[PDB]
RNA sequence: GCGAAACAGUACCGUGAGGGAAAGGUGAAAAGAACCCAGAGAUGGGAGUGAAAUAGAUUCUGAAACCAUAUGCCUACAACGUGUCAGAGCACAUUAAUGUGUGAUGGCGUGCGUUUUGAAGUAUGAGCCGGCGAGUUAUGAUAGCAAGCGUUAGUUAACCA
RNA sequence: UUCUCGCAGUCAGACAGUGGGGGAUAAGCUUCAUUGUCAAGAGGGGAAGAGCCCAGAUCAUUAAAUAAGGUCCCCAAAAUA
RNA sequence: UUGUGGUAGACGAGCGUUGUAUUGGAGUUGAAGUCAAAGCGUGAGCAUUGGUGGAUCCAAUACAAGUGAGAAUGCCGGCA
């Protein structure tokens, strides 16, 4: 009948790893993000125990977008009050606050379960040059 | 012969009740109630039964593609790999715990080249 | 029946605007009233006709199918009479026939008072005349014994 | 108004949840044998030193 | 070593000494029986099937799986109908596979 | 070793000398009379006099220390209750229903015998397990 | 079962015509618990009778909704018709059975009846539980099936034994 | 799918393509015809749907090849030009 | 080989309870009912075992039915 296929049994390793987003675009380095955080392309998959691994993106402020979507696309935030509709631009985030844009938009990359909450503790974005993340030794790597 | 008739609902009821065990609040007390409960979930076995030949063979594939996109080339060359030339009818879950004996798949991945 | 109890023929609650139900009436058959709608009544039949000629074509094959076997045997006037009104004699003859367990059933065309006298306590064996055994009877005794005259009325009778 | 689906026992075990009873403080008085209140008299008649009430 | 079989329409991975559970064959209890339809051997690949290559086991026993009540049950339409269902299998184990 | 008391139809409510029952377990029997001694509840008082005889019961009859014991556990047991009838406006009355008690309380020597009780069970189930064996070698 | 197995046409509802309840069972025999402890007492625990007191005057059998206490496990970042299919970990071992309880985690997942062009319904019927609660009966007709009798066939009704 | 016979139930339809009427070529409108679905039909796609698009669910299987539709992820699948 | 979605509906094949007619059996060495248990069928269902209980039941074939409960703003009885 069955080979009884095997599960791991919570020996979950993880890996610590540096992505230093410099030309890249939102979409193509989320897409990769995500692919690390649910380990995609490890072997070792099964969605009842969080097969994934730790990303750590420095240098957030660089990241570029393309054509005109910095002046004409709208990211909307809500208030559960009457009209706090916190509505800003691209180039209003790129300066302020560009954590929160790659925060969002991987938090968008992975499903609305129970592992998404402890998905989402495993990325780590800093807006400036240097970090505090230097205790783990993780290796560098481009274009992930 | 006037007929009471008592035995034949307790066994049914205890019976239909027996089946709906551990059971949130009193679903698993009420014949009533335990029917219906018991009618759902047989229902979604029903469905199960082949939402999970479906599912697995899912991430079958994904495991599959997860090994395979490490050797840089595609999954569906793979199975292209497979059927056109160097026919072969491998199993599917063969060839993905053949990752747990090491580096025993990678003879059928290396074999693929004629 | 519904409409022979005695009880209500007053509503005990107007139709509507009441909480309860509709139904106003003490004696229903969905009340503590009795009242069952279907049952029983004192004028069942509770019988069936058959034609004259099946019913002795079944006593005829009842009669040949039992007089072909060695349980049965043949009675005479003889032990009917050399018997007492005690019926311990039979008991003996029982015995020495090994008939005990059998319920043997007496057929007579003599009515013969000394056999009847006997046979009153026990539960196995009785008396009855040629007119008065039905097909039933004649098969539920599992040995038969039969007076010699009985042949003649029984071809007879066919 | 009034409820619309039964509250089974949930409901009231988790609103009762909140309904025990707290110990009220005890002390011991110097010259009476028993375990009386805190900052109280017993049915002796003492609070310590001065007495003030019946003997019973 | 590890080996393959097929058995049904379903497929297997064997180890020596491992057991599996599989259909009923309609065999025996307690004979050697040499199944034929094998597929890829240890190091040794037949594209269609592997060639006068045959895996001979014991089967151990017959068993019937867990009890399947499946019920059929048209939403507020009259209809209740009812079935049960159980497997019969046969579990058995390898000893002496041949190339 | 139980030596309990018990009490049938008490004019109390059940919840209420539930209450006192949280209230006292857990405790030897020096720390139990004074705390409930004390607590301002109409329930409490008589499980007071029950205690007290269920104590005194355990010192003359049984014979175990007597200094070392503990409660062990209190119920809150809906007796036998009552019906009444009460008017109320425009003549639509409704059915008051009283309610009883049967309060009972067991005593403790050891800080044991919570495990002989499923020790016990665990014998009852093993000689229904037996009894079944016995069953099988009649082949 | 007659509304009435018991001091039922009583208790009760009514001013009155009238309408009209519910409930029986210790134990073979009271052998109905002497006496002691706590408490004022009811009573309980004992002792004693008894085969049995888990048969104790609440008195045959004692399950359901219900409410408590307890072993083992789980829960306080969780969008939940609360179940199902995979699933680690934990504590046990059975009507020996690819075993049992619990289910962290992933996939899927808008009840049951009735009426309806149409149901999860912002239509309806049910608070749960246990018992009762509708296709029969009499007399005839039609048609199938089966049986007996059959070439002047077949056939009894009322009635008598 | 014709004939003889036992025995029912149905007399309020909706929807989509198309051919027309009333309506202003307005309806989830009404009223006819024709082909299919639903009533009495689960599955997959269409994100969510009785009718739309694929087809007829005996069951078990941790087994293959396809239909409509898709291949960055959510959510299984692709690229080359 | 052809098929096995399915209400309204036709039609076929079966189970269960009570009682009776017989043929066999169990029963103070412990019946039924009922509690719980990790059994066996396609189904209504049918077993085994331990505790509760101290008098009736079981198996095979037939016959006769006050006969198989989820709903009727139910009715009685108890209880959230």
């Amino acid at each position: 009948k069955t080979s009884m296929l095997t599960k791991e049994q919570a020996n979950k390793r993880r890996q610590w790893y540096i992505v230093d987003a410099a030309g890249l675009v939102l979409g193509k380095l989320a897409v990769k993000a995500a692919d690390l955080i649910r380990g995609k392309n490890k072997v070792d998959f099964t969605p009842n125990q969080d097969c994934g691994d730790y990303l750590i993106i420095i240098n957030s402020d660089q990241v570029v977008l393309t054509g005109n979507k910095k002046e004409n696309e709208f990211w909307y935030h809500h208030s559960q009050y009457i009209g706090g509709i916190k509505k800003v631009s691209g180039r209003d985030m790129l300066k302020k606050q560009s954590d929160k844009l790659v925060y969002n938009a991987v938090k968008g990359m992975l499903p609305d379960n129970r592992l998404s909450r402890r998905w989402i503790t495993k990325v780590h974005v800093f807006k400036g040059d240097k970090h505090n993340m230097e205790a783990q030794k993780p290796t560098t790597l481009n274009w992930s | 012969m006037r007929i009471k008739g008592g035995k034949q609902t307790r066994v049914r009821r205890k019976k239909w009740l027996k089946q709906a065990s551990g059971s949130f609040g009193t679903r698993h007390a009420s014949y009533k109630v335990a029917k219906q409960t018991v009618i759902q979930a047989a229902k979604y076995a029903y469905r199960d039964r082949r939402n999970k030949k479906r599912d697995f063979r899912s991430l079958w594939i994904l495991r599959l593609n997860a090994a395979l996109r490490e050797q840089g080339m595609t999954y569906s060359v793979f199975i292209n790999l497979l059927k056109k030339h160097n026919i072969e009818i491998n199993r599917k879950v063969l060839s993905e715990l053949a990752i747990k004996e090491p580096s025993k798949f990678n003879l059928i991945v290396q074999k693929v080249k004629s | 029946t519904k409409g022979e109890v005695r009880g209500g023929g007053k509503k005990p609650y107007k139709q509507k605007h009441t909480g309860k139900a509709r139904q106003g009436s003490t004696r229903n058959p969905h009340f503590v009233g009795g009242g069952i709608v279907f049952g029983p009544k004192p004028n069942r039949n509770y019988s069936l006709k058959l034609n004259k000629k099946a019913h002795t074509a079944a006593l005829h094959t009842v009669w040949s199918e039992k007089l072909a076997s060695d349980n049965t045997h043949l009675v005479d006037q003889n032990l009917f009479n050399k018997t007492e009104g005690k019926t311990k004699v039979m008991m003996q003859f029982l015995k020495s026939a090994k008939l005990l367990d059998k319920n043997v059933l007496f057929v007579v065309n003599t009515l013969n008072t000394n056999l009847e006298q006997s046979t009153s306590n026990i539960k196995n064996v009785q008396v009855k005349h040629l007119d008065k055994v039905s097909v039933r009877d004649l098969m539920l005794a599992n040995a038969l014994l039969v007076e010699k005259e009985v042949l003649k009325a029984l071809e007879g009778k066919f | 108004a009034v409820q619309q689906r039964r509250s089974s026992k949930h409901r009231r075990d988790k609103r009762r949840s909140h309904d025990a009873l707290t110990a009220q403080a005890l002390s011991v008085c110097q010259k009476c044998g028993k375990k009386k209140l805190f900052h109280r008299v017993c049915s002796c008649g003492m609070y310590g030193d001065l007495r003030v009430k019946k003997a019973y | 070593m590890h080996a393959i079989v097929v058995c049904g329409s379903k497929q297997y991975l064997v180890h020596e000494n491992d057991t599996f559970f599989v259909e009923k064959l309609e065999a025996p209890v307690g004979k050697e029986i040499q199944l034929d339809k094998v597929l890829m051997l240890d190091e040794k690949i037949g594209a269609p099937y592997l060639e006068k290559a045959r895996v001979v086991c014991v089967v151990e026993k017959h068993g019937l799986q867990r009890k399947v009540n499946v019920i059929k049950h048209i939403s507020q339409k009259h209809h209740l109908k009812k079935y049960g269902h159980r497997q019969p299998y046969t579990k058995l184990k390898v000893v002496r596979f041949v190339h | 070793m139980i030596a309990f008391a018990k009490q049938f139809r008490v004019r109390i409510s059940p919840q209420k000398a539930r209450l006192v029952c949280q209230l006292i377990v857990g405790k030897k029997t020096a720390d139990a009379q004074n705390i409930l001694s004390n607590t301002p509840k109409k329930a409490a008082t008589l499980i007071a006099k029950l205690l007290n005889s269920a104590i005194a019961n355990a010192t003359n009859n049984h014979g175990m220390n007597g200094d070392a014991l503990y409660v062990f556990e209190c119920v809150a047991n809906q007796g036998p209750s009552m019906k009444r009838t009460i008017p109320r406006a425009k003549g639509s009355s409704n059915m008051i229903t009283k309610r009883s008690s049967n309060l009972v309380v067991k005593l403790s020597d050891n800080p044991n015998e919570r495990q002989e009780l499923i020790k016990q069970q665990k014998a009852l189930v093993k000689k229904r397990v037996e009894g079944q064996q016995k069953a099988k070698m009649a082949r």
